[PDB]
């Protein structure tokens, strides 16, 4: 049987298991999210989904906690907010200022729920961190200094392509996202991690430099290089 | 603190792929009763054990003593590097001989642990980082290491040497290079945790079998 | 009421420093490895009882009642194996206790193993113990070599028809994978990376199955518990504070050393009894931190009446922890200590969260410009809402250990900071 | 640059329901296509599916 | 009967001590359970 | 602050300060720039078309 819980005091009756972020998605609120992708597996390591529950002293991962029988969600408190607001700085502390050479431009996350849910002033007033570029073939271009560590290439190679070529090298700060050798991640649905990559760390390779997303009008046709038809 | 050292592999002459590395006879004995601690479908978690084992052989990892963990292991050889970039104890890097690490966390530092890096580094002639040129001796440092309240310490080669002073420090070197191996823990007297002074407990016999036990139990 | 003057006959933890022999015979000539079987014969319940009248509370960080704890484990099976983990990545700075139980009583280790394995129908032990502790490790497998064939452990574990094995597991070096869920990571060859809860790992722990992590202490002092009462175990201690506790004392102290006593002795009396007293005399005191890295310092008012014990050490801002006494006298440099823990945490960090991750690069750099004054008396109140934004957005307990230490030095040593920063600015500004 | 006849090509109409744009597409006599929406289908999602004992599900990295 | 240290076995252990202690300890272990598949990749 | 005849700068060694970014083509109220970008030869990222209509900027 269905349970039910409540959205800012709103009932919604959801089926046990169903997770606060979805049970927000049920009553139509998006709840802010870098790791969270519904193809892929739960993370729940970039923390931007914490959210407050009536009488909860904590914050929970919205993405990875299912919810209990009478559970009020408190989707626009002010611990939620600066809970997101904490994260945030510390994502755009570490992140360069490369926005105007970016590929992901005007279609960023980072850029988008900064303006939503983020302070609009810096704090950080030390010196960023640089990471080396790896190669990965022709088609995706990587500039892992953008990378956020949301490791939604390494679960979407891994579950979606059958390929655990991907991975996470070392640990603390300095933890990069790789091969850690000169391999190239060569399949036939590799195009996907520049989908998924919620930064510029990941951009098309063939598509580079040539336009920016607001300037493009958007057909919706279908494919024919094969008889799916996608 | 920059670690200084890189966590991507660039092959090389020394390390690349084809670099001669297999386990001994004796070794995939071990590695056989490592594997049957686990239970069957989760032989993944032979990993640390397994790699451990190859570092203990060849002094060091090279990508080919990685590769044949993860051949041995059915593991792909992403996770074996991820585990293997993880954990600090494994070698991706010829090192030393003998590996001096000084433990420099605060309850060491307290105690005049600088004092012993300073005469270590006057001792060997290298920074905290490098390697003698005879390939023999390499210093780095270390978090804590649970022998805080034998500080300062060192560790050489799985052997805590204990209480050290800077003569102490380099005593223990000079045995090293002479070709003796030194007897590990404190070097004040003391035997083990109790205290210097005076043994302010356990001083009595300890009471027998069934000393204090309940009614029925 | 009073606490403390434990005596000999009362202290659980015999053959501490080494003195008597270790091995099967030394540790039966004491009295572990007596009516084990009868404990066995007891069963699950009774042995959960008499955990829980003892009012046992984890002795290896946060203080949770192990009674409750294995309660939790003592479900009804469902198909999948059940598995006891001991913790001994001893990584806190501070802790060497489980080191010495390690060292000098592996068959109390074991023993308490085998009970717990019992009491939560646990078919296997696996005993994570850090690498470095080589030595250790290798006492405590010449131990269990001893046990196995002496039949204690192993088919009919004791004659009483249980079959329990018992596993060493060594580690690398993670601080990070001394937590249990990191823990539970490293055993399944993954890199030692926290879960988030739920699941607990009781319901899906290491390998998928019922798991309960416990530490050294505890599942040592487990056996001794059910062999005596518990009224006793409760006897000593405060009300909900009950039973003895190894106190490592260490820093600026005159014989740093590790010492068993009662649950709510005063800090003051431990340290000038069993340790020396600080160096140069109580006066000399600065601060004291009294759990490890982790919990907060405490000046030496605080220090001057406070008694080693949980709530009284919460009611003070702190927390028990560890019980890691830490020393530092009045010629040493608190802004540079607090400065090396936080690069301590900084190293040890594994990386998951963006909350510790970046935030605990981030307070490294800023502690690392106060130690120098290079810094502004507006960058204090900055420091302490970046590390109130990192504890509790943290999916495990070491970005809330990585900002308390900060805290306490914000709370307690402020002053010395805007001081520091003064002398800094002076230095300058004559050029 | 890019040149243009069509006087329509930027006119673009926003709707709160399929029934109101089909009814000002009519009155105004063009042609019309009509698309169902397409919503995301409910999921199952569990973190602790990460770690199963005996499934596929279980991940080997986090 | 309290002077001594009592300890000093360990000043005899190689880098193989631990892992032939784990070979010898291999027979007087019990069955393992099994998952029902080789592997979770299987 | 006189706004007059537009033009393109460059660095102190000559290399071209435009990254393509294309912020002054969304900004403009008139509709004056055309901007078209792909890698360089050197792979960096730098204009191909730049055209400002002087009959359509509003200066
Ligand atoms: C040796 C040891 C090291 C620990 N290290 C950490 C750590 O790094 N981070 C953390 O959050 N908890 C740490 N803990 C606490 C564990 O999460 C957990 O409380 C403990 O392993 C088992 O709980 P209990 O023994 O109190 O029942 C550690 C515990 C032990 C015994
Ligand atoms: S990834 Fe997003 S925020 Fe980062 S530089 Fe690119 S556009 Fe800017
Ligand atoms: S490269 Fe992109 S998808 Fe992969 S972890 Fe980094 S931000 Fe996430
Ligand atoms: S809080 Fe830090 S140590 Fe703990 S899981 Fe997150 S990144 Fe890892
Ligand atoms: S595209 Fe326009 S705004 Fe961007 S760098 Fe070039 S001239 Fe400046
Ligand atoms: S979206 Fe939930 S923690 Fe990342
Ligand atoms: S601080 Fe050095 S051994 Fe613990
Ligand atoms: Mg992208």
């Amino acid at each position: 049987n269905l349970i039910e819980v409540f959205v800012d005091g709103q009932s919604v009756m959801v089926e046990p298991g169903t997770t606060v972020l979805q049970a927000c998605e049920k009553v139509g609120m998006q709840i802010p999210r870098f790791c969270y992708h519904e193809r892929l597996s739960v993370a729940g390591n970039c923390r931007m989904c914490l959210v407050e529950i009536e009488k909860a002293p904590k914050v929970v991962a919205a993405c990875a906690m299912p919810v209990m029988k009478g559970w009020n969600i408190l989707t626009n408190s002010e611990k939620s907010k600066k809970a997101r607001e904490g994260v945030m700085e510390f994502l755009l502390a570490n992140h360069p200022l490369d926005c105007p050479i970016c590929d992901q431009g005007g279609e960023c996350d980072l850029q988008d729920q900064s303006m939503m849910f983020g302070s609009d002033r810096s704090r950080f007033l030390e010196g960023k961190r640089a990471v080396e570029d790896k190669n990965i073939g022709p088609l995706v271009k990587t500039i892992m200094t953008r990378c956020i560590q949301c490791t939604r290439c390494i679960r979407f190679a891994s579950e979606i392509a059958g390929v655990d070529d991907l991975g996470t090298t070392g640990r603390g700060n300095d933890m990069q996202v790789g091969t850690y050798i000169e391999k190239m991640f060569m399949s036939e649905l590799s195009g996907n991690i520049i989908d998924i990559c919620p930064v510029g760390a990941l951009t098309s390779k063939p598509y580079a430099f040539t336009a920016r997303p607001w300037e493009t009008r958007k057909t919706e046709s279908i494919d024919v290089m094969d008889a799916v038809g996608s | 603190g920059a670690g200084g050292a890189l966590f991507v592999h660039r092959d090389t002459p020394e390390n690349n792929p084809d670099t001669p590395f297999d386990f001994t006879p004796e070794n995939y004995k071990r590695i056989e009763a490592i594997v049957k601690n686990y239970p069957e479908g989760h032989k993944a978690a032979a990993v640390l054990p397994v790699l451990d084992l190859a570092q203990r052989q060849n002094g060091w990892l090279p990508i080919s003593a990685m590769n044949k963990v993860a051949e041995i292991l059915q593991v792909p050889p992403m996770r074996v590097y991820e585990v293997a970039t993880f954990y600090t104890m494994y070698n991706r890097k010829p090192v030393g001989k003998y590996h001096i690490q000084v433990c420099t966390t605060t309850p060491c530092m307290l105690r005049n642990s600088d004092s012993i890096l300073e005469a270590i580094q006057k001792k060997l002639g290298i920074k905290v980082g490098e390697t003698t040129p005879d390939k023999l001796f390499t210093l780095i440092e270390v978090e804590c290491l649970g022998a805080c309240v034998n500080a300062p310490m060192v560790q050489i080669n799985d052997n805590y040497y204990e209480d050290l002073t800077p003569k102490d420090i380099e005593e223990i070197i000079d045995e090293l290079k002479a070709g003796k191996i030194p007897k590990p823990g404190p070097r004040s007297g003391r035997f083990s945790c109790e205290p210097a002074g005076g043994l302010t407990s356990l001083t009595e016999p300890p009471k027998g079998p069934g000393f204090g036990v309940q009614a029925g139990l | 009421t009073s606490f403390g003057s434990l005596k000999d006959e009362d202290r659980i933890f015999t053959n501490l420093y080494g003195r008597h022999d270790w091995r099967l015979k030394g540790a039966q000539s004491r009295g572990d490895w007596y009516k084990t079987k009868e404990i066995l014969l007891k069963g699950p319940d009774w042995i959960l009882g008499e955990v829980k009248t003892s009012g046992l509370r984890g002795r290896g960080g946060a203080g949770f009642p192990t009674g409750l704890k294995w309660s939790f484990m003592n479900k009804p099976s469902d198909g999948r194996p059940k598995y006891l983990v001991v913790n001994a990545d001893e990584g806190e700075p501070g802790t060497c206790k489980d080191r010495e139980i390690i060292r000098h009583d592996p068959h109390k280790l074991v023993e308490g193993c085998l009970v717990g394995g019992r009491a939560m129908g646990a078919r296997a032990a696996y005993i994570y113990i850090r690498g470095e502790f080589y030595n250790e490790a290798s006492n405590l497998q010449v131990a269990i070599r001893e046990a196995y064939e002496a039949g204690l452990i192993g088919k009919n574990a004791c004659g009483s028809g249980y079959d329990f094995d018992v596993f060493v597991v060594r580690g690398a070096g993670a601080y990070i994978c001394g937590e249990e869920t990191a823990l539970i990571e490293s055993i399944e060859g993954k890199q030692g990376k926290p879960r988030l809860k739920p699941p607990f790992p009781a319901d899906v722990g290491v390998f998928g199955c019922p798991t309960t992590v416990a530490n050294v202490e505890t599942v040592a002092v487990s056996p001794t518990i059910c062999r005596r009462g518990g009224a006793w175990f409760a006897s000593f201690g405060r009300e909900r504070n009950s039973g003895t506790k190894l106190f490592n004392i260490s820093g600026h102290v005159n014989h740093p050393c590790t010492v068993e006593e009662e649950m709510s002795v005063p800090l003051k009396e431990l340290i000038e009894k069993h340790a020396g007293g600080v160096i140069g005399g109580w006066d000399n005191l600065l601060a004291v931190i009294p759990g490890g890295s982790s919990t907060p310092l405490i000046p030496k008012s605080v220090c001057e009446t406070v008694l080693m014990d949980f709530d009284a050490l919460v009611q003070a801002q702190t927390g028990l922890g560890t019980a890691a006494v830490i020393v530092m006298d009045r010629s040493t440099d608190i802004v540079k200590a607090i400065a090396r823990l936080i690069e301590f945490y900084k190293h040890e960090s594994c990386g998951q969260c963006t909350p510790c991750r970046e935030g605990v690069d981030w307070m490294n750099k800023v502690m690392a410009r106060f130690v120098k004054g290079d810094a502004r008396p507006a960058e204090i109140d900055s420091l302490w809402e970046i590390s109130k934004q990192i504890e509790g957005h943290t999916i495990c307990a070491l970005g809330d250990g990585a900002a308390w230490p900060v805290q306490g030095l914000i709370r307690h040593f402020r002053p010395e900071l805007e001081e520091r920063m003064q002398q800094f600015a002076l230095q300058h500004q004559a050029r | 640059w890019s040149s243009t006849a069509d006087p329509l090509s930027n006119l673009v109409l926003t709707f709160s329901t399929k029934e109101d744009a089909v009814a000002f597409a009519e009155k105004n006599g063009w042609s019309f296509d009509v698309e169902e929406r397409k919503v995301p289908k409910p999921k199952s999602k569990s973190y602790g599916a990460n770690f199963s004992w005996n499934k596929r599900t279980r991940v080997s990295t986090k | 009967d309290n002077s001594t240290y009592r300890n000093l076995q360990h000043h005899e252990y190689s880098t193989y001590t631990f892992l032939d202690l784990n070979v010898e300890l291999s027979k007087f272990r019990m069955p393992q359970p099994s998952s029902g598949r080789q592997s979770p990749r299987h | 602050r006189f706004r007059g005849e537009h033009a393109l700068r460059r660095y102190p060694s000559g290399e071209e300060r435009c990254i393509a970014c294309k912020l002054c083509e969304a900004v403009c109220p008139a509709q004056a720039i055309t901007i078209e970008a792909e890698p360089r030869a050197d792979g960096s990222r730098r204009t191909t078309r730049y055209d400002i209509d002087m009959t359509k900027c509003i200066y």
